[PDB]
């Protein structure tokens, strides 16, 4: 079903350009089913985009093979995990003989946690766990071509994704302690997305609450299938607009700081009302040291209203809220945040995000099926600090 | 009753992720389409892409492995 194709110098340059220009940091993916006859890696295709990119002067971080659990299904050829990690330090030795010696590499890019998958994952990280910078794996919720409206919204289907994170710890635990872990593939449905579900309003529920237990359990990274291409689960569209998942991921960048916290509610019921809290991104202007940012998903049908513990029951408060833009609500392409709807000013400018200031003391409006954040200001905590 | 309190732990940060810890992917099977120059060459696209710096761009998927390199291509 898959077949070989081949690429060009231009199309290397054009990526390289479109990440370089944009201030993104380049991984790519080598071929790891060109093999010799005795089933090694075959080296010598990666060599010659090694020798290509190191004459050009560009800085690229590597991965080497996608979804390696697959490869029987896709191409009947099977590779075990010590094999792969043999191949990995192989790569780790062309890198070093480059002229990025320091180059980063990544891997092993296997899909989630089922049992053969881990097994291929544990012998992966005793054989080639040395020589990578962090551990990738890939993670769905659902298949794209059956995903509906209500597994969207279900929070027993966004619980699994704990499980899946719990296990992938458990096999880097038991093998290389204390290595970086990142989700390097990730999105709502696999198969290219659910059509007028994975690029709708209503895909912000699985994508913020994946962000908030990656960063509460300990992933470091998180990659989003895609940015742009054929898949609905894009962030922009095939006539460069954004849809509402872009603008969420704009505000969390905006908002959301590296120095992750813990929020829970009370009650006993912790399923619809979803709650996550991180140190205000220093980099935002209007924010201080100090300063905290939660983040909250309402999956109930009705409107929730949120007391903050003391000692910042009575802070002020900046809301910002995201609504979908009617008439389609939760199966929109448009959003509003506070009530005004989010649009690119032109080819070249973002607009600004405009938050809507509470009144000190408070409780925080959630209305039903939505999702907001909320800057706690002059909150002082000294961890953030 | 509709009223939440919410549990707040602050006393240290439970983990650091990177200043990159929201990313994202181009799917190798992008550099398949004919216009694959037109489209990453997209004054607006790369707009949009600034706005999410700094991240990661993963360049892989499926056809990351069907993928061979030629340096005498045009
Ligand atoms: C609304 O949701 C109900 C189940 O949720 C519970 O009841 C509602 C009123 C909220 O208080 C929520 O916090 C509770 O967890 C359903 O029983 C009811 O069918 C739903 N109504 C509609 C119109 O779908
Ligand atoms: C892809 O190319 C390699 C090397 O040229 C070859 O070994 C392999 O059989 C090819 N696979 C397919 C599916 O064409
Ligand atoms: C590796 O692949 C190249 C290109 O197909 C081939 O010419 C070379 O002989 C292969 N090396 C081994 C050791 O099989
Ligand atoms: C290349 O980019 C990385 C980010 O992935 C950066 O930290 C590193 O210092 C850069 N190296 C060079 C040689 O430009
Ligand atoms: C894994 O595969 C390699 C390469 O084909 C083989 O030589 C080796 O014996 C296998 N190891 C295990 C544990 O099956
Ligand atoms: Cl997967
Ligand atoms: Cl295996
Ligand atoms: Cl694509």
């Amino acid at each position: 079903k898959f077949k070989n194709s081949t690429y060009s110098r231009s199309s290397v340059d054009v990526l390289y350009t479109f990440a370089n220009c944009s201030g993104l940091d380049l991984i790519f993916g080598l071929n790891a089913l060109l093999r010799t006859a005795d089933l090694q890696w075959n080296s010598s295709n990666a060599q010659l985009l090694l020798d290509y990119c190191s004459s050009k002067g560009y800085n690229i971080s590597w991965e080497l093979g996608n979804e390696p659990n697959s490869f029987l299904k896709k191409a009947d050829i099977f590779i075990n995990g010590s094999q792969l990690g043999e191949d990995f330090i192989q790569l780790h030795k062309l890198l070093r003989k480059s002229t990025f010696k320091n180059a980063k590499l990544y891997g092993p890019d296997v899909g989630q946690p089922r049992r053969k998958t881990a097994k291929m994952l544990k012998s992966f990280l005793k054989a080639g766990g040395e020589v990578i910078d962090s551990v990738t794996w890939h993670h769905y919720y659902l298949n794209g071509r059956t995903a509906t409206r209500e597994d969207f919204l279900n929070p027993d289907v966004l619980d699994i994704f704990i499980s899946s994170v719990q296990k992938v710890f458990q096999v880097v635990e038991s093998t290389r302690p204390g290595k970086k872990v990142w989700l390097g593939e990730t999105s709502s449905a696999y198969g290219g997305g659910a059509p007028l579900l994975s690029d709708t309003f209503a895909a912000g529920f699985m994508w913020l609450d994946k962000l908030g237990l990656s960063a509460r359990m300990g992933i470091e990274v998180v990659m989003r299938q895609v940015f742009f291409g054929a898949g609905n689960y894009h962030l922009v569209d095939e006539n460069f607009d954004p849809l509402p998942d872009y603008w969420l991921s704009l505000l969390f960048k905006k908002l959301v700081g590296t120095k992750v916290l813990m929020a829970s509610v009370q009650g006993s019921k912790r399923r619809k009302l979803r709650v996550y809290l991180h140190c205000t991104n220093t980099d935002n202007p209007r924010y201080k040291e100090g300063d905290l940012t939660l983040y909250a998903i309402n999956l109930h049908n009705v409107t929730k209203y949120l007391r903050l513990p003391y000692p910042f029951s009575n802070k002020q408060v900046d809301k910002y809220l995201l609504r979908p833009l009617g008439p389609h609500g939760l199966l929109s392409k448009s959003v509003q945040l506070n009530g005004l709807t989010l649009k690119m000013v032109d080819d070249q400018t973002l607009p600004p995000l405009m938050e809507k200031p509470l009144r000190p003391g408070s409780s925080l409006g959630l209305p039903a099926f939505s999702y907001s954040f909320f800057v706690i200001r002059n909150a002082k905590v000294a961890a953030c600090i | 009753q509709d009223v939440v309190d919410l549990d707040f732990f602050t006393q240290e940060p439970l983990h650091l992720v990177s200043p990159s810890f929201l990313s994202v992917t181009i799917d190798a099977n992008l550099a398949t389409d004919p216009r694959f120059l037109i489209l990453l060459g997209s004054p607006k696209l790369r707009t949009l892409a600034r706005g999410l710096s700094p991240a990661y761009l993963r360049f892989g998927g499926t056809k990351t492995d069907f993928l061979i390199f030629d340096p005498k291509k045009e």
